[PDB]
């Protein structure tokens, strides 16, 4: 359940990172057994990236990918995947191209607290049309809704089984609100271009994130509402949800207009009230999925596989999604393990 | 191990054409996909597998055509309707059947 504010409420008035790449299978590799080949890219900025899955020196045709999301430091991450049956001879790899790379990089395949978060990304495409807008919603480490301006439906779409229950009134409202979020970010891109005296031909990125945390008693803990321009902090709500943090003089002008209009009070009402109310509904409707704990199957490199949630403690490689709701991790040098699903 | 011999670049007037060629050395069982990128980063122009599966960059679709002579492990890039924005160094590349990439020195292409 997204924020529902009027158009003029969140309108603005006034560092490239190279991707980390991981290639792996969802399950342990077994000849003749259907599996999924994954290429997890993360920690990169800007969002434009070209990812290919290679089989025996040629591109794999039907490759799907996850919806664009980003981490607390505003860097993006994506999962590229495809179904495959590995055999003895076949060799697989991932090729990644990005503005930070002088040439495409190839990586071979070596064979009870809760939260609700919404992530919004809008990237300007001068001349090539309206900005590319992608919105995703999370409950804990599970994506459940999405919106892509380039997709055909022009609707908010389900990405979890427990959200498909919701009726047309729900989807109409979320579709209406996410389109308003997009309209806000499009205007903000044009506004921010002028405030920084930037050329109309350059591509720029606007990012918005907000959500709420609850404890094991499902009572409100903390709320967030943050905003970034080109991967850098612009304006954010402080932990108390009544005052703002601005980065530079352009964001300080926005801060004053929002303080006079009492924008923080409207966001506080959503984050402390509406956000927790629908998070509780989601945790109930998806209890079989969201309230489960999956213990890590364990097997100097320490392995941990097929666990949920992603929080875990073990060269340390980033925790990665398996593509089926579970996660993976390994660490290289006794090995210490800590997870919520294991006594 | 693998050597990529490039040829076919140079100067051309707007609307003119050019045919790049890239020949791979070594055994024919050593290179699968062959193609071109063009110049910080380099962008995909066109490539083709041994079986003939082609892929084109968005900014050259319709104008550029890649083809292959499997009997000689050599690919050709027919560049039609060239524009000043096509001016770049075009780098030939090849992928082994174990996903090892090989890169040529590149050929400058300039459009008046």
């Amino acid at each position: 359940y997204m924020l529902d504010l009027q158009p003029e409420t969140t309108d603005l008035y006034c560092i490239q990172r190279t991707p980390k790449i991981q290639v792996y299978s969802r399950h342990p590799a077994e000849n003749g057994k259907s599996n999924f080949l994954n290429c997890y890219v993360s920690g990169f900025h800007p969002s434009d990236i070209e990812v290919d899955l290679l089989k025996n020196g040629e591109r794999i045709e039907k490759v799907e990918h996850s919806d664009l999301s980003f981490s607390k430091d505003w860097s993006f991450y994506l999962l590229y995947y495809t179904e495959f049956t590995p055999t003895e001879k076949d060799e697989y790899a991932c090729r990644v191209n990005h503005v930070t790379l002088s040439q495409p990089k190839i990586v071979k395949w070596d064979r009870g607290s809760h939260s609700m978060r919404y992530f919004f990304t809008s990237v300007s495409r001068p001349g090539r049309g309206e900005p590319r807008f992608i919105a995703v919603g999370y409950v804990d480490d599970t994506q459940f809704v999405r919106f892509d301006s380039d997709a055909a439906s022009q609707r908010m779409e389900p990405r979890a089984p427990w959200i498909e229950q919701e009726g047309p009134e729900y989807w109409d409202g979320e579709t209406r609100k996410v389109k308003a979020h997009s309209q806000t970010l499009r205007v903000d891109l044009g506004t921010l271009r002028g405030c920084y005296n930037q050329s109309e031909a350059g591509s720029h990125t606007v990012q918005r994130m907000y959500g709420c945390d609850v404890g094991s008693d499902w009572r409100f803990l903390r709320g967030y509402h943050q905003y970034a321009y080109d991967g850098k902090d612009y304006i954010a709500l402080k932990e108390d949800l009544r005052s703002w943090t601005a980065a530079d003089m352009a964001a300080q002008t926005t801060k004053h207009k929002w303080e006079a209009a009492h924008v923080a009070e409207q966001l506080r009402a959503y984050l402390e009230g509406t956000c927790v109310e629908w998070l509780r509904r989601y945790l109930e409707n998806g209890k079989e999925t969201l309230q489960r704990t999956d213990a890590p199957k364990t097997h100097l490199r320490c392995w941990a596989l097929s666990f949920y949630p992603a929080e875990i403690t073990l060269e340390l490689v980033e925790t990665r999604p398996a593509g089926d709701g579970t996660f993976q991790k390994w660490a290289a040098v006794t090995c210490h393990v800590q997870h919520e699903g294991l006594p | 191990e693998v050597k990529l011999v490039e040829s076919g670049g140079g100067l051309v007037q707007p609307g003119g054409s050019l045919r790049l060629s890239c020949a791979a050395s070594g055994s024919i069982f050593s290179i699968n996909t062959m193609g071109w990128y063009r110049q910080k980063q380099r962008d995909l122009v066109a490539d083709i597998s041994s079986g003939g599966s082609t892929k084109y960059g968005d900014s050259v679709k319709g104008r550029f055509t890649i083809s292959r002579d499997n009997t000689k492990n050599t690919v050709y890039l027919q560049m039609n309707s060239l524009k000043p924005e096509d001016t770049a160094v075009y780098y030939c590349y090849g992928l082994s059947y174990s996903n090892d990439d090989y890169w040529g020195q590149g050929t400058q292409v300039t459009v008046s």
